[PDB]
């Protein structure tokens, strides 16, 4: 087993930035690694192989370096679309292993959530089971802290949240969160809120609805 | 390019066997010509190396993880590469990837998701999240796919016309063991007349389809 040690296991950096990542083997592996760029939901695509010839099609931003025991991929130019899980593999010997990985997300200024509320359909209803869906629209960075107050109290622990990748275009996320009730609970209560920090806020953002109305 | 199209496997419980398959087109030379690999991707990790096979289809290799249990193997004649899987485990629940790595011929397949549980297969409920206070000069509106096993499911929005504006969610897994997740797409305010927004959900593991128009409150 070539043991694979990628670094970093993860970075933020602006476009137009170089970015380098780094592999190490602990074999000798001569010249035989390869490195992948993986896309959210998408399969790993080849970007160098034998060390530092770059596949054809793959932006020359992509260069591939060293020999031995370390290489070094690096991005000229980080652009938008470069959002990916980086990967190398040794192609040298099995069984085939390869790197943790290195996320790479872009930086970018600062962009405060639109936020959004849903109540729970008549649908649903009818159905016994009530969700309040909570919506956080286009921002950056990713770390925003989204709480859920039903008249005022807050709740832990029924509800999760889900993000999409950072916006391959404008570099932004999304963000749901989806606070989940029985009919019975759900009926014994006036408003519902969800209530969103983040660094674009100079102040909690508060959006709810009494129900019903 | 070489192209790879894999095929199989889906929901499968702890012991059952699944099969996967793949097919390939686009070597320079004959596919025979050709080793051959599987690489797999477990929900939240990197990925696993998990077999290869030779040209003829001898001789092979096998991750620990799945030696004993696993076969790989290969029809010339047909351009097609197998995955013979028993044993199966709970650890084996990932995305599987035909991959060529032979250099200079590197293609990797889309990846077919294999899912071993003992929960069985189940049709979402689909409940509009309904255009409203999710509102300025622009307003959003969504589809709550929920309750469902196991993944996937797709969403389009009036049969794919309107790309403009959707963000589909990852899906979670609730507490329950089912999944669930939203599809929002933001239209133009006054737009909501007048314009009718129907989304669609389609699980292929329920043979199931629902269309649903949403609609203002």
């Amino acid at each position: 087993d070539i043991q694979m040690t990628q670094s970093p296991s993860s970075l933020s950096a602006s476009v137009g930035d170089r970015v380098t990542i780094t592999c190490r083997a602990s074999q000798d592996i001569r010249y035989y690694l390869n490195w992948y760029q993986q896309k959210p939901g998408k399969a790993p695509k080849l970007l160098i192989y034998v060390a530092s010839s770059l596949q054809s099609g793959v932006p020359s931003r992509f260069s591939g370096s060293g020999s031995g025991t370390e290489f070094t991929l690096t991005v000229s130019s980080l652009q938008p679309e470069d959002f990916a899980t980086y990967y190398c593999l040794q192609v040298y010997s099995t069984p085939r292993t390869f790197g943790q990985g290195t996320k790479v997300e872009i930086k970018r200024t600062v962009a405060a959530p639109s936020v959004f509320i849903f109540p729970p359909s008549d649908e649903q209803l009818k159905s016994g089971t009530a969700s309040v869906v909570c919506l956080l629209n286009n921002f950056y960075p990713r770390e925003a802290k989204v709480q859920w107050k039903v008249d005022n109290a807050l709740q832990s622990g029924n509800s999760q949240e889900s993000v999409t990748e950072q916006d391959s275009k404008d570099s932004t996320y999304s963000l749901s969160s989806t606070l989940t009730l029985s009919k019975a609970d759900y009926e014994k209560h006036k408003v519902y809120a969800c209530e969103v920090t983040h660094q674009g806020l100079s102040s909690p953002v508060t959006k709810s609805f009494n129900r019903g109305e | 390019e070489v192209q790879l199209v894999e095929s199989g496997g889906g929901l499968a419980k702890p012991g059952g066997s699944l099969r996967l398959s793949c097919a390939a087109s686009g070597f320079r030379f004959t596919f025979n010509n050709y080793y051959m690999d599987w690489v797999r991707q477990a929900p939240g990790q990197g990925l696993e190396w998990v077999s290869r096979i030779s040209s003829s289809g001898d001789p092979t290799w096998y991750a620990d993880s799945v030696k004993g249990r696993f076969t790989i193997s290969r029809e010339n004649a047909k351009n097609t590469l197998f995955l013979q899987m028993n044993s199966l485990r709970a650890e084996d629940t990932a995305v599987y990837y035909c991959a060529s790595l032979t250099t200079g011929s590197d293609s990797w397949g889309q990846g077919v998701l294999v899912t071993v549980s003992s929960a069985s297969t189940k049709g979402p409920s689909v409940f509009p999240l309904a255009p409203s206070s999710k509102s300025g000069g622009t307003a959003a509106l969504g589809c709550l796919v929920k309750d469902y096993f196991p993944e996937p499911v797709t969403v389009s929005w009036n049969s794919g016309a309107l790309t403009s504006g959707v963000h589909t969610f990852p899906a979670v897994l609730q507490s329950s063991g089912l999944y669930s997740l939203s599809s929002v797409v933001t239209v133009p305010s006054s737009s909501l007349g007048t314009q009718t927004y129907i989304c669609n959900v389609n699980h292929k593991p329920s043979n199931t389809k629902v269309d649903k128009k949403v609609e203002p409150k």
